[PDB]
């Protein structure tokens, strides 16, 4: 391939001289006008707004943002660090007194909090 | 703004007396259709009271008889407080999932779970991070109105390191989860550097108290809880689609837990509406599923619209009224919308001209009403915009009859077009492909 | 955190909420009206034997057909069967339409639901120690190993629960779990005795005030005993064993973890896997450590199944482990969905129909319709004058049972809107005029769509 | 430049009053249809109205696509014009109603006026300021400059393998940066190295230029639906990992509309609704028109222009229903319909002369006559296709211009479908050894 | 060893002059067709021709497939014989014309000399060396490995590229192992432990192997047989590198892909280099498309272009059908079920029914092939079928009759054991009579229509 294609702006995503679009488009489509950036999410976090559920999914605005920008491999590496703490709660918060307790910010992770795999 | 003027922008509610449910001859943009509006208001009452699960209502009538307009008015009058899933039947023919799953999802979308929550969020501009090792540290945050120093635990200093928090950054800490998020940097630091990275954005400093305990109401679809439980980060599928034929045993768990939340009073179940437009584009396999779908306690009220006469059901070769199975129609009550009188057309065309900010002369509105009688509501409506633009081309103050006449000359109605198609049949590609291109 | 709502726990009413059972004597004879049913005494008695067939663990792979016109209570009877069995026995309802997945062959979708209808009940003992860590403390060994200088013979841990605390002496190998898990004093942990390892739930919320900021949520002290030894009974279906074997969930490698980040696409589970699952299940049944609890696969609108589904069901029903199948159909004599040259009764192939116990459901007399109107009204909470009852029941004779039941709520709205705490003829006469039946609407169509036209219906 | 089928069409050729000139902008005739298209142009440029439908209806070869490309040029490059055929929507990736949604949002533009501060120079210094901040020195032939770099743009500079003596390109505010090469002042640092040596930049080290950036609402969908470009490297695996289309939720597109309106209120972005043009609308099926019927009611939808050449024909996906244009009568009520008509012989003469001089061909008068005769008796599209072959034939006879000889040769080398059908009828009379296959 | 429909066929049974011996190599008759198949074998063995088409035409049971399998034996093992049915062409993964191209290139073989350039030894040292990267976030990276390899002829120390250390690491190599390193691919194999310190008391179930004899660096040469399709698949799904794409490409599920013409064309350039380098022999073979009437008009129209390729195998079609509707083209009927366009391209070898004495001969060849020792009256009985019934029904009776005879204690099959076989095991026609007579009316005991 000629460098005119492979290096000097025939790759639309690669910013530089000639490819004047890619530098603007990367900032605005991935950050400024990107719904997953924390400032945009924070404006949509109540009532009927499209991120209302994010209080009860266990992710923060930072983790949601990360998970929307990193690829499946990078996200899977991040999963390797985490502890399945909702599965341990299933062993401990058993009884009627425990009310099957769950942290309210993890309320919607029903199938993680109730799963035979942990008990078995 | 970004909302342009649409066909139903003038529809602002259902236009009934909230006491008697009696419609009035026009209000909230609607005109006529009184019995249909009264019936829609009776349905809207049992939507809002919410106890009656899984009723099905068909709005039946000719084209341009307010079936969609009444569905819009019902959604406006229902407000934002209740879910209103609006589904074209064409949307169910998904390639990524089966039609029954696509119906199940639309059903699940229409039941809200409502939760009210108070949580401590600390938000402010970072002034300094101080750290000691011998692990402990201290954090200074300001608003426009406060500054304070907070002791940070070891895990909190690690989180600060992982997030690369500097001074001049805006951070939020949800004290309930403990996780930091970085919102950006304070715009005061706009001069701090000459060049900035792609992922950096400036903000106004947070205002008021550093840590706030706002009370917030949350309403989420049952469909959202499903997709969130579909996979480890299923919430991303709420936006890309990108979801399977979700396992029924997941929904079984979710329904059981949402019942616990209602028993414990953690949540209020808010049953809403599914409106299936052009429901005659579904097929025999959809309809037979919908029969069982309406059996559930968690079934919304389903509204649907059809303009079909006696017509063949899809996925079969026999005909039936509305294009729907009689086995299905047995479970339905039907609302019928009628044609409009010239006086009701005259009103609707005035409402459209107001919404489009077009100043019709009285003669133009009269002529435009004749066209509405002779050529249909939608065509006369579409002449309003055309005559405004043509009037502007002559710099006219008001739309005169000559601007409607030229609009009528330039753009054919459906009947005049069908006449043109019949008159030129040999110059047009026939149903057997024959054409003659010559003069 | 969440602001609990104090309001009354009422319930929504659906088309079957009035049905509570089959309404049978201990002799199995149907009571003329009971448990929400009116009539169908034959079909209720037949379903009562089917109920006793299911509760007796001799049954495998029997078939039932509920046969009768629309509106004749076949779905009501299936739900009543389900209620007679209760929650401890699986009832798995589907339509024939749900079998046309895009994501696996439809014989897989049917075999999944076939195995969903088969339950397994496993009893095991959970045996743990749990608490907030009150202490960790090494016991120095009597005989230290040369060259190490440190040698611990025991690690002691204090665990407190809400109900007490215990001094716990643990094999020092737990150091590996504690150091990896980063257990600290004031953390909530459990010790499981089948490994001797430990897992950390979180920090005890007694310490939630240790700092102005710390980056973890706290968890309550365990409200049970410090030591749990409990039998635990696990509800399992055989379909759960299919999926748990065919897509393991906990795998810590990149391909597993990338897998669990992407949609959990169904797969055409092999018969080799299912047949080995059965063999290990039958082993544990013979050990007596598990009960098999076969339940009901109910397929409504079973005439939506095609001849490929029916021919697979032949093989499926012959399995030595299988639910009962209950079919419902209303399709007369009709063309088989996948065999356009073949017509048969119920839309069921004659090959397959010979396997089923057919139960017919008949129409309703005018007096039964009236009794159903009475049962439905009190279930919706509507209350009617007797002349309103008779007017609703008359539409039930002339039009349809379902239509009359659907008039109750609209008329109740109009009554209270008119200030009346009970519905009367004046409201029924108005509900019936806002909300047409299919026939009166079909007449409007037949008159208006006689041709093309500007205001015509589209044919 | 190349000459395609429509390159003679420069615009609608309307008077100041909006009346069509009988021959202007490379049109001849269709005056009533050009005037009607003029009002559609005004409708679009007013940007007041969502989702109005237009239909172009008339025989094949009557200029329905000239008119659609004339609109596209009356709107100019600013306003998005998105052309498709009705056959394009049968994607195998996603349901055809999703494909229609994506095409509606390609027809709505968003304009950002962006200032680019570019620093391009030889890296004279790289001084890490903290232990986060970098200071970088850059030099051109015309001076040197220092910049304070945020740790983010620093690590971008550091993820690229920039070193002192390298030549780099930086965009100050986008945070984009590129290593242009190694400065050739170091070209003799070794006698061979695997390195690319470039001259020092010879203009200003700093440039400021203003670029009016255009995106579309679909671009915002795609960027927000999934990680794009260098965010997703594992896409290199293909199969499951490649960037498949997915059936975007209206939750996403509604939440995108919220964010986009925010930047309109800040005055950063200008919204520009445009046009979705669907040619061969008769290739749409009953389920597509059923979707279009709803989608045209959304507050954002572009103006939709449709073309059809069908008479009364069955609609696709419902052979039981025959309708004019092949358009369901349900949906036809929603459309402003513009008829197009056949051309007079004298109009064919004028179109032949217009396109000849656009292909650069030049004709005798008798050569115009004979070509125009084929236009009347056979087809306008046939007679125009004669022009290029006849020019080649004249050229190889050494002639400067096409004459009757060169057309009478072209018309015998290159038959129309009509005479070709006559050959098929005479020769495919039987399935013999030299017969056409029936 | 197991006996199947064609185990008696050994070849075409031709003379050196190319005339057919009337009974040879397992055949009886078809002599003109066996002679035509001989000239096709000559067309294949003479490499010069590409993309010639042959059609074996003839009714079912006339030995068309026996002829094709006989060709496969006259060509021998060296030449690629690639058999498919027309029903194998409808893949769910890739378009059916992809499967045709894969089979066209599977029918062209290549024998190629390959030099493998390798290191072999006991690992005696292994010492990684690493760099502290700038803050990319993934931390430190191994910059190189130093590894010591010991063979019988002394030892060598290797400073490995870290890409090769990843092979060493994923191979779980340790000090004291014996390893093979292949410098062609950077790939690694742990051969075993040394036979040094080969004490018994490992739970690890190690294979201790002797120290490699010879020099620690070796350059062995081997001859590889591959098809063109093997190269296509290797280059479309790369897996021989140590790069991340090759690595992950071994973890992903294998799937077929619509390999482009662009790739196939550029592999022609690569293989022609091997020819010009003298390291490869091109050996074009034959594609047998059995049941070719199960192809469709898109398959046949693709085969036009595919056969015009400047390299293509010989294609042998077989069809058993008269004037029949072309599949995917219900408007078009033609002989053999082959489009009239495509039939013009082929040389048709028509194939004929057998005479009664040929059936007798085939029955005796088939009987002794199965080891069924069979009396002459029993032969005559079986050969009354094949005349009155299909030939296949004769051959299928031989095994039941053998079982019944041996159950009756006989050493050999009498007429009685066939007459019992005839009764237990019906032909299609007698069963078709049972249907029409029992299903003469519907009922509980009727056959289902
Ligand atoms: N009663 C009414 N009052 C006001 N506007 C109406 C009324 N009926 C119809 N319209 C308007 O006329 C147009 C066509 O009616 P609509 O209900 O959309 O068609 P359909 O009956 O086919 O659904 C829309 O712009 C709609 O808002
Ligand atoms: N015998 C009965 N007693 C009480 N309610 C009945 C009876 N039969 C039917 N119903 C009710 O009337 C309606 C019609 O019965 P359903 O089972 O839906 O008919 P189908 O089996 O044809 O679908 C349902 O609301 C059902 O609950
Ligand atoms: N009004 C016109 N004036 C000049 N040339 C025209 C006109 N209409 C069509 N043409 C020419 O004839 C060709 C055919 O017109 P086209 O729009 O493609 O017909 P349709 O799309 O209706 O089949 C075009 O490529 C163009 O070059
Ligand atoms: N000429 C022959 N000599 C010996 N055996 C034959 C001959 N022709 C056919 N057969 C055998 O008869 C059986 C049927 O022949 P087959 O090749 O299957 O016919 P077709 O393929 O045309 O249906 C096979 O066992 C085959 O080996």
């Amino acid at each position: 391939l000629p460098r005119l294609i492979w290096c000097d702006g025939g790759r639309l995503d690669k910013p530089g001289p000639g490819n004047l679009v890619a530098g603007f488009r990367s900032k605005y489509l991935n950050h400024m006008m990107n719904i997953w950036t924390p400032e945009n999410i924070r404006s949509s976090l109540e009532g009927i707004e499209n991120f209302t559920w994010l209080r009860f999914v266990d992710t923060s605005l930072q983790e949601a943002y990360r998970a929307s920008h990193t690829d499946v491999f990078a996200r899977a590496v991040d999963l390797a660090s985490k502890q399945n703490r909702l599965g341990h709660m299933q062993i401990v918060y058993d009884e009627p007194e425990d009310k099957k307790w769950t942290p309210v910010h993890a309320l919607f992770q029903i199938c993680e909090r109730e799963n035979p795999k942990a008990v078995a | 703004g970004l909302n342009l003027i649409a066909a139903h922008s003038h529809i602002r509610g259902l236009g009934v007396d909230a006491d008697t449910l009696e419609p009035r001859p026009s209000s909230q943009g609607l005109v006529g259709q009184e019995k249909a509006r009264k019936a829609a208001a009776v349905v809207l009452e049992m939507i809002k009271q919410g106890k009656i699960a899984g009723r099905a209502v068909l709005i039946a009538g000719p084209p341009s008889t307010g079936k969609t307009a009444i569905a819009m008015g019902m959604a406006q009058s229902l407000g934002q407080d209740v879910p209103f899933t609006t589904l074209a039947a064409s949307e169910i023919f998904s390639l990524e999932m089966s039609k029954t799953e696509a119906l199940t999802q639309a059903f699940r979308k229409s039941i809200g779970v409502r939760i009210k929550e108070e949580s401590e969020i600390m938000e402010g501009e970072v002034v300094e991070i101080q750290i000691d090792r011998s692990k402990q540290g201290k954090l200074t945050i300001k608003t426009t109105d406060m500054e304070a120093i907070y002791d940070m635990g070891s895990k909190m200093i690690d989180a600060m390191t992982k997030e690369r928090v500097m001074a001049g950054d805006i951070i939020s800490i949800d004290k309930s989860s403990g996780k930091i998020t970085k919102l950006g940097r304070s715009y005061a630091r706009s001069r701090d550097y000459d060049a900035m990275g792609v992922d950096t954005k400036f903000l106004q400093c947070p205002e008021g108290e550093l840590q706030k305990r706002k009370e917030v109401v949350h309403t989420v679809s049952l469909h959202e809880i499903d997709v969130i439980n579909s996979r480890t980060q299923g919430f991303l599928a709420l936006f890309s689609g990108d979801t399977g034929e979700i396992r029924s045993e997941i929904r079984d768990q979710i329904n059981t837990k949402v019942a616990e939340w209602k028993e414990e009073g953690k949540a209020e179940i808010v049953p809403g509406v599914l409106f299936i437009d052009e429901v005659h584009m579904l097929d025999i396999e959809c309809f037979s599923y919908i029969n069982r779908a309406l059996e559930s306690d968690l079934a919304p009220i389903v509204i649907m619209a059809s303009n079909r006469g006696v017509s063949r059901i899809r996925g079969t070769d026999y005909k039936s009224p509305h294009g729907l199975p009689l086995d299905f129609l047995d479970r339905v009550v039907i609302i019928n919308t009628h044609p409009y009188t010239p006086d009701e057309l005259r009103q609707i065309l005035s409402i459209r001209a107001q919404e489009e900010e077009v100043d019709l002369t009285p003669d133009a509105l009269a002529l435009l009403t004749k066209i509405g009688q002779e050529a249909g509501l939608r065509y006369a409506s579409n002449l309003i915009t055309t005559s405004q633009l043509i009037a502007a081309k002559r710099r006219a103050k008001q739309v005169g009859v000559e601007d409607v006449q030229r609009s009528f000359k330039l753009f054919y109605d459906p009947a005049r077009s069908v006449r043109f198609v019949q008159e030129s049949e040999k110059r047009l590609i026939g149903n057997d492909g024959v054409v003659d291109f010559s003069y | 955190i969440s602001e609990v709502r104090g309001n009354t726990r009422d319930h929504r009413t659906a088309a079957h909420t009035h049905i509570k059972g089959l309404g049978l004597n201990s002799s199995g004879i149907a009571e003329k009206q009971a448990a929400g049913f009116v009539g169908q005494c034959a079909a209720r008695e037949a379903c009562g034997v089917v109920v006793d067939l299911i509760k007796a663990h001799k049954m495998a792979g029997r078939g039932v057909l509920l046969a009768g016109g629309p509106g004749t209570g076949k779905t009501a009877l299936a739900l009543a069967i389900s209620q007679e069995l209760g929650t401890k026995i699986p009832f798995c309802p589907i339509t024939g339409s749900e079998i046309y997945s895009t994501e696996v062959k439809k014989t897989e979708v049917l075999m999944e639901n076939f195995r969903r209808a088969i339950g397994l009940r496993v009893r095991e003992t959970k045996d743990v120690y749990e608490g907030e860590v009150t202490e960790m403390t090494p016991e120095e060994a009597e005989n230290p190993l040369g060259g190490y200088g440190k040698t611990i013979s025991t690690l002691l841990i204090g665990l407190k629960s809400a109900r007490g605390q215990k001094k716990l002496r643990l094999d020092p190998s737990i150091y590996e779990a504690i150091q990896k898990e980063r257990v600290q004093v004031g953390d909530v942990i459990y010790i499981e005795t089948n490994t001797g390892a430990c897992k950390r739930v979180g920090r005890s919320d007694a310490y939630a005030t240790e700092f102005d900021l710390e980056a973890e949520e706290y968890v309550p002290i365990p409200k049970g005993e410090v030591h749990k030894k409990k039998e635990i009974v696990q509800d399992v279906t055989l379909h759960d064993l299919d999926v748990a074997n065919a897509r393991p969930q906990g795998g810590q490698d990149i391909i597993s973890m990338m897998g669990q980040l992407m949609k959990p696409k169904m797969t055409e589970i092999t018969d080799k896997l299912r047949m080995e699952i059965n063999k290990v299940v039958q082993k544990y049944i013979n050990q007596g450590v598990a009960e098999l609890i076969p339940g009901v696969l109910f397929i409504d609108e079973a005439h939506m199944l095609d001849i490929e589904c029916f021919t697979y069901l032949n093989k499926a029903l012959e399995s030595p482990i299988a639910p009962i199948v209950v079919l419902a159909s209303n399709r007369g004599i009709a063309t088989i969905r996948g065999a356009d040259d073949l017509k048969a009764a119920h839309g069921i192939p004659p090959d397959f129909l010979q396997r089923l116990l057919i139960i017919p459901t008949h129409p309703y007399e005018p007096d039964e319709i009236r009794r159903i109107v009475r049962i439905r009204a009190q279930t919706e909470g509507v209350q009617l004058t007797d002349a309103a009852v008779d007017r609703v029941a008359e539409h039930g004779v002339r039009i349809s049972l379902r239509y009359c039941l659907q008039l109750l709520a609209p008329a109740s709205i109009l009554a209270r809107v008119n200030g009346r705490t009970q519905v009367d003829v004046q409201d029924i006469a108005e509900a019936e005029e806002l909300f047409l039946d299919a026939r009166r609407s079909a007449n409007i169509l037949t008159s208006t769509g006689e041709s093309g036209g500007l205001h015509g219906f589209i044919s």
